[PDB]
């Protein structure tokens, strides 16, 4: 998961580098009950 | 959240509950973006007509909550506000345009399985994910219907709607700082945010890096979950410039 | 009666002929810095919330509305962020110790140093 930081931790605080990764899910290779519904919605009919 | 479902434990580690001290009651939703910064809607903090004109001491920021009412000791953490920052161009006396506000915590919060910050979108991710049909997720402890509350955090996935269609769904003036989402009646599914959910995040999972990005902030609507109507959210990315200004000047 | 020139917020209790003590209603107590004024009180881990009879509840400082319309003490020590040193939790507040173990400094309700 390559993420590019945008803020400066001195004023933003810590956490940005590991943002968006849920300890109980992404970090444990587990998915929530409706997550796939979101990904399925990226389908682009032509 | 109307027509949603119970969230799973740790499903939204960035969800924040703005709790009023007097009287003791849920005020609005919000989100964690770092260990010291919280994002929410301006009208939650400032909008006198709806009994909203809060100072930093008037409320508590509660992070890592699941239950709406139970003081979840050992899980949730109560942080105190050092300063509230409302967008300078937000004017409640006129509209809910630029409905956004930053809250700096006195002390950094400690992350955990239940407390973790959400990502803010970059140019590419914003243009790429904010497209009609694409579904985002909304969470909050607000009302279950227009007209009564949930025991635990509610969650619902809603599709982004094409601007023109949003513009036609209401007589109310719409700006570029907002976007709308929700199912159309013929789509056969329901769901929407409602009173109490404001300030909460509208998140999307990036198919590029598997991370969750906050694309919007629950802001307003006309009633809740009405056919033909859509919920409106503050366009987080279009205000990212202001977010950076505030964090740079007052970061420390 | 010593209560004539007394500015008791709720009620005045004659002690003798030269003194008195402002008292409060069940659930309240004199404010430390303004003894003539009253406010919700609790020295227990949990106390009934003072909700409206006809229900928007109130809790004393240091407590938080919990299930069953009860004000539960906030444990600032386990919570973190309230104290930077050795923290001992108290009903309605907390004690925070720090500084060199040789010349320890203590605070109540506020961070230390
Ligand atoms: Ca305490």
């Amino acid at each position: 998961s390559e993420y590019q930081t945008f803020f400066n931790p001195r004023t933003f605080g810590s956490g940005e580098a590991d943002c968006g990764l849920r300890p109980l899910f992404e970090k444990k290779s587990l998915e929530d009950k409706t997550e796939r519904e979101l990904l399925e919605s990226y389908i682009d009919g032509r | 959240i109307v027509e949603g479902s119970d969230a799973e434990i740790g499903m939204s580690p960035w969800q924040v509950m703005l709790f009023r001290k007097s009287p003791q009651e849920l005020l609005c939703g919000a989100s964690l973006i770092s260990d010291r910064w919280v994002l929410t809607a301006a009208h939650c903090l400032l909008y006198p007509p709806w009994d909203k004109n809060f100072t930093e001491n008037d409320l508590l920021v509660r992070i890592g909550k699941h239950s709406r009412t139970r003081y979840e000791r050992n899980i949730e953490k109560i942080s105190m506000l050092e300063k509230i920052y409302i967008h300078p161009r937000y004017n409640w006396r006129e509209n809910l345009d630029r409905d956004i506000a930053l809250m700096k915590l006195k002390k950094p919060v400690a992350f955990s399985d239940y407390i973790h910050p959400v990502c803010l979108p970059d140019r590419e991710t914003a243009a790429s994910l904010l497209q009609a049909g694409y579904k985002g997720r909304v969470t909050g402890w607000g009302n279950l219907k227009e007209t009564g509350q949930p025991s635990v955090l509610q969650v619902v996935n809603l599709p982004i709607v094409e601007r023109p269609v949003c513009k036609d769904s209401t007589r109310i003036r719409i700006t570029d700082n907002m976007f709308c989402a929700g199912y159309k009646p013929d789509e056969g599914k329901r769901g929407d945010a409602c009173e109490g959910d404001a300030g909460g995040p509208f998140v999307m999972k990036s198919p590029f890096n598997n991370r969750w990005y906050q694309m919007g902030i629950v802001s307003w609507g006309e009633g809740c979950d009405r056919d033909g109507k859509y919920g409106f959210y503050t366009h987080v990315f279009r205000l990212k410039k202001w977010i950076q200004k505030v964090i740079d000047q007052f970061g420390e | 009666d010593p209560c004539f020139r007394a500015n008791c917020e709720y009620q005045c209790q004659p002690l003798n002929q030269t003194s008195y003590l402002c008292v409060c209603a069940e659930g309240f107590a004199p404010i430390p810095h303004e003894p003539h004024r009253c406010q919700l009180f609790c020295n227990q881990t949990a106390c009934p919330a003072d909700c409206d009879p006809n229900a928007s509840c109130e809790c004393p400082e240091g407590y938080i509305l919990d299930d069953g319309f009860i004000c539960t003490d906030i444990d600032e020590c386990e919570n973190g962020g309230f104290c930077s040193g050795v923290c001992h939790n108290l009903p309605g507040t907390f004690e925070c110790i720090c500084g060199p173990d040789s010349a320890l400094a203590g605070q109540i309700g506020t961070d230390c140093d």
